[PDB]
């Protein structure tokens, strides 16, 4: 039995107040359990029977259910309440968890730092493609990073990754591995890695020739 | 827990030239062909003294002595220009040339531990590499050398009495100690065997570097020195008179699921649903023309003669380990035993040999239409194999209470004698026949039920 | 109050691997207990729940018949025994136990363990490889430039990435580690720094592949 979650990126600042759904497709009457989950931690459950506040969680949480929709509210949004939050159901069956909303820090619009850092001389003696597009300190996290080899499109051949929301500042770091063979390396010319950000007025274009 | 030791040493891969022998071939001899089989020689064996203890192992008859006890000499008293590290080195090889013996006799199928089932040897093959019957050298060919070191009553084939006398002598003349002896003959087995079992801390050092070798010289599995675990296995069972038990069972109870095997191949293949076989008809009932029979009947021979050694092996066992069963120490310590009911199929009955001619196989050999037979018409009630008169003294008793799966124990139930003897003898060899050919099993159960009840 | 599990280990796909959870001061005989997974990065699922009296036992649809739950109360523990693990089984799996007494299999998990992670794959635990990111007047955006180096095909377990002996400290945004379609981790551990510091003071990256007990320093220009 599934268990929709929703939103799955929900964004406050401290002060706020956060209210995460959690839509069981059955009846489950209350018994449904909320779940905290802090990066590389194991999970804490903060509520059980879907308004039952566990001993030792901070009052500021709540739980509340109407019908089959059940919410998790945070009154008063604290810098140590920044987590995932799960909404697993214990009935019967499957007991599955929630799809997991994961709160961030909103902070103001930011531009990321965009770098396309070539591979390295003694990469290519190992053989294959490094390419590596750098984007830092960008803000909201939704960041598309595109690949331009020679001015033509790449897809499949390129990986991403992203830094969790940094906790002084409330950044974003993305990093985009561009990976080719040598033969597809030295086939063309120039790579580009092209940046689409919300906080940028135009896609920003960082490209090299492999002479240079 | 312990540790590992060094070295890398031993590099004696032609350690010298050992009279013994070259192959332990007490499971008929190497492939090609077979033959020279050792057997299980019963009790009151005069080699062995009056062979108070259990039988001699054909492996613990063809021990690899190698030059401890040798030959060449006629009975050679070879402790007097050979020496004991030699075997040290063969436990090493002498379970080198049992490790390609392993990796030939056990891991080919010249052994009877060596054939599984169908598959062979190499599907079935424990963590350390090895097919099974290796942990079963450590266990029973190791121990089985540190009980010829020490010896039961039943003096190992050469009078090792003799070679135990010598220690006493030529082993006690001046090691470990000077001649200045410690203690006598209690703490003679435990001074020239406590610096050989204090260096048993240090030949079990000796035999887990002879598994490491097994890793790095002979290399048919290869990791730590870890032959059984690093320490040296539980006591009250190196006693000959148990780990030979064991082996025996383990023996048995492999070679009983073979001829299973094979009378599956003539009884469940070539065979029918009344396991006759080609034209079975009255005649004598419908009993079996031949082709289960040469089959089968072997089954037969073989039961009787490993009875005539089971029903002594287990009454020592007992009278020596009040208190234990025969079958409890054979079932959980060989996963192999589980079908085995060593009571049924070595029953003391004159009735129980004439009704299951096949012991425990008698319903999945010999057939004639399993068949409850109401109160009148020719009742067939004694006919069938059939059931002790009720005994009235018995003792509630708590054991064979089952264990949850919950892990835990009922812990406080007792066993009503009415009920610890309930007769339900005809059941099992029913239940044993209906593995096979399902939707007929329930047909012969509601009868073989009825039938048991009444 | 003490749950650990035992048994986290590299298996071939297809292969097999118990799993163990202890337990302390709790009284391991009248609580339910569950197995939940989490695979890297992902959302939390739940794998497997067992009764009190082991007289019920409940699967997530996915792992059935896969899976196997047991206990064995004298000696608190509970076991999963799985069987035909799949590439897509990588986890760091969690013993949970209820927190309330029940004759139930499944409900709220109050306490749970440190976990294990039972990474599945076909790798040969190899080690790292080392490679740099050299910059460029073009990076010297805004008075500041990056340096990095990106650590390639080091399965298993991923690695420790300093800076300067761990001198460095701001800016350093060691990314994530990826799954690559060969079947070996990577990622890359770029730093950003003033610009005019370029070339004058130097940075070395310091990886640490304990799996493979490699340890490689490189100074990148």
């Amino acid at each position: 039995i599934q268990m929709t979650q929703s939103p799955s990126s929900l964004s406050a600042s401290i002060g706020d107040r956060v209210t995460i759904t959690c839509r069981a497709s059955q009846d489950i009457a209350n018994y449904l359990a909320w779940y905290q989950q802090k990066p590389g931690t194991v999970p804490k459950l903060l509520i059980y029977a879907a308004s039952t506040l566990l001993s030792g969680v901070p009052s500021r949480f709540s739980g509340r259910q109407s019908g089959t929709h059940f919410t998790l509210t945070i009154s008063s949004l604290q810098p140590e309440d920044v987590a995932t939050y799960y909404c697993q159901k214990y009935n019967n069956a499957p007991a599955a968890f929630g799809q997991g909303t994961r709160l961030e820090i909103k902070r103001t619009v930011a531009a990321p730092s965009v770098f396309i850092f070539p591979p390295s001389d003694e990469q290519l003696k190992s053989g294959t493609a490094s390419v590596v597009c750098l984007l830092n300190n960008f803000y909201p996290r939704e960041a598309k990073v595109q690949w331009k080899v020679d001015n033509a499109l790449q897809s499949g051949n390129s990986q991403e990754s992203v830094t969790e929301q940094d906790s002084k500042d409330s950044t974003y770091s993305l990093s985009s591995t561009l990976t080719l063979s040598k033969a597809d390396y030295e086939k063309h010319k120039v790579y580009a890695c092209e940046v689409t950000h919300q906080g940028l007025s135009s896609p920003v274009t960082k490209s090299f020739n492999r002479g240079e | 827990t312990n540790i590992n030791k060094s070295e890398t040493s031993c590099d004696l891969n032609a350690t010298n030239y050992i009279r013994g022998c070259q192959s332990k071939t007490y499971d008929g001899k190497i492939f090609p062909g077979k033959g020279g089989e050792k057997q299980w020689i019963c009790k009151d064996t005069i080699i062995h003294g009056d062979t108070n203890g259990a039988c001699i192992p054909p492996r613990t008859q063809n021990l690899c002595v190698g030059e401890l006890w040798d030959k060449s000499y006629g009975g050679r008293s070879n402790i007097k220009n050979d020496t004991k590290e030699l075997l040290k080195e063969k436990i090493k090889n002498a379970i080198h040339k049992e490790t390609e013996l392993l990796y030939e006799y056990h891991d080919t199928g010249t052994a009877i531990i060596s054939k599984n089932d169908k598959k062979g040897q190499k599907g079935k093959n424990d963590p350390n590499g090895l097919p099974k019957g290796f942990c079963h050298a450590v266990q029973r060919s190791f121990i089985d050398y540190k009980n010829m070191i020490l010896g039961t009553s039943v003096n190992i084939y050469e009078h090792i009495g003799k070679l135990q006398e010598d220690i006493k002598k030529i082993i006690e003349k001046g090691t470990p100690q000077q001649k200045d002896k410690i203690g006598g003959v209690g703490s003679s087995t435990e001074n020239v065997n406590a610096w050989w079992k204090g260096i048993e801390r240090e030949m079990w050092d000796a035999v887990r570097c002879a598994i490491t070798k097994i890793n790095k010289k002979n290399n048919n599995s290869i990791f730590n020195g870890d032959e059984c675990g690093v320490s040296p296995p539980t006591g009250n069972d190196e006693d000959q008179s148990v780990s030979w038990f064991k082996e025996w069972g383990e023996q048995f109870c492999i070679e009983r699921l073979r001829y299973e095997q094979n009378i599956r191949e003539a009884c469940t293949i070539n065979g029918k649903n009344e396991k006759k076989c080609i034209n079975s008809k009255s005649g004598q009932g419908d009993k079996i023309q031949g082709a289960c029979k040469r089959k089968c009947e072997k089954y037969k021979k073989y039961i009787s003669e490993k009875k005539q050694e089971w029903d002594k092996q287990k009454t020592k066992y007992e009278n020596k380990y009040v208190g234990k069963s025969a079958s409890d120490l054979l079932k959980e310590n060989y996963p192999e035993c589980i079908s085995a009911n060593f009571d049924f199929i070595f029953n003391d009955n004159i009735e129980y040999k004439t009704y299951y001619p096949y012991g425990d196989y008698s319903s999945i050999c010999s057939c004639e239409q399993v068949k409850y037979y109401k109160y009148n018409n020719a009742e067939k009630k004694n006919n069938k194999s059939l059931c002790y008169e009720k005994d009235n003294d018995m003792t509630w008793s708590k054991k064979y209470i089952k264990k949850l799966e919950n892990g835990r124990s009922l812990e406080g139930v007792y066993v009503p004698p009415r009920r610890q003897q309930l007769c339900l003898y005809e059941l099992f060899p029913i239940i044993i026949k209906n593995e096979e050919g399902m939707e007929k099993a329930k047909e012969e159960l509601l009868e073989t039920l009825q039938i048991v009840a009444e | 109050v003490r749950l650990v599990e035992y048994g986290g280990r590299v298996v071939r796909p297809g292969g097999s691997l118990r799993l163990s959870c202890a337990a302390g001061g709790f009284d391991f005989d009248d609580y339910g207990m569950s197995w939940v997974r989490q695979a890297p990065g992902k959302g939390l699922e739940w794998v497997a729940g067992i009764n009190w009296n082991a007289l019920d036992k409940k699967y997530a649809d996915s792992v059935k018949g896969r899976f196997t739950i047991s206990r064995d109360n004298p000696k608190s523990s509970v076991y999963l025994q799985m069987t035909s693990l799949t590439a897509e089984d990588t986890a760091l799996y969690y013993c949970a136990r209820d927190l309330r007494n029940s004759i139930f299999a499944t409900g709220a998990l109050g306490n749970w363990g440190q976990g294990t992670l039972v990474i599945v794959s076909s790798a040969s635990t190899k080690g790292p490889s080392v490679f740099p990111l050299a910059p460029s007047s073009k990076s010297t955006s805004g008075g500041t430039a990056a340096l990095g180096c990106l650590v390639k095909d080091y399965f298993p377990e991923p690695v420790t990435v300093s800076w300067n002996s761990g001198a460095l400290t701001s800016g350093v945004h060691t990314f994530p580690a990826v799954l690559q379609s060969s079947g070996l981790y990577s990622l890359s551990s770029v730093v950003t720094v003033p610009s005019s510091s370029l070339g004058t003071q130097t940075y070395i990256c310091n990886v640490n592949h304990k799996p493979s007990n490699t340890k490689v320093d490189k100074k990148v220009e």
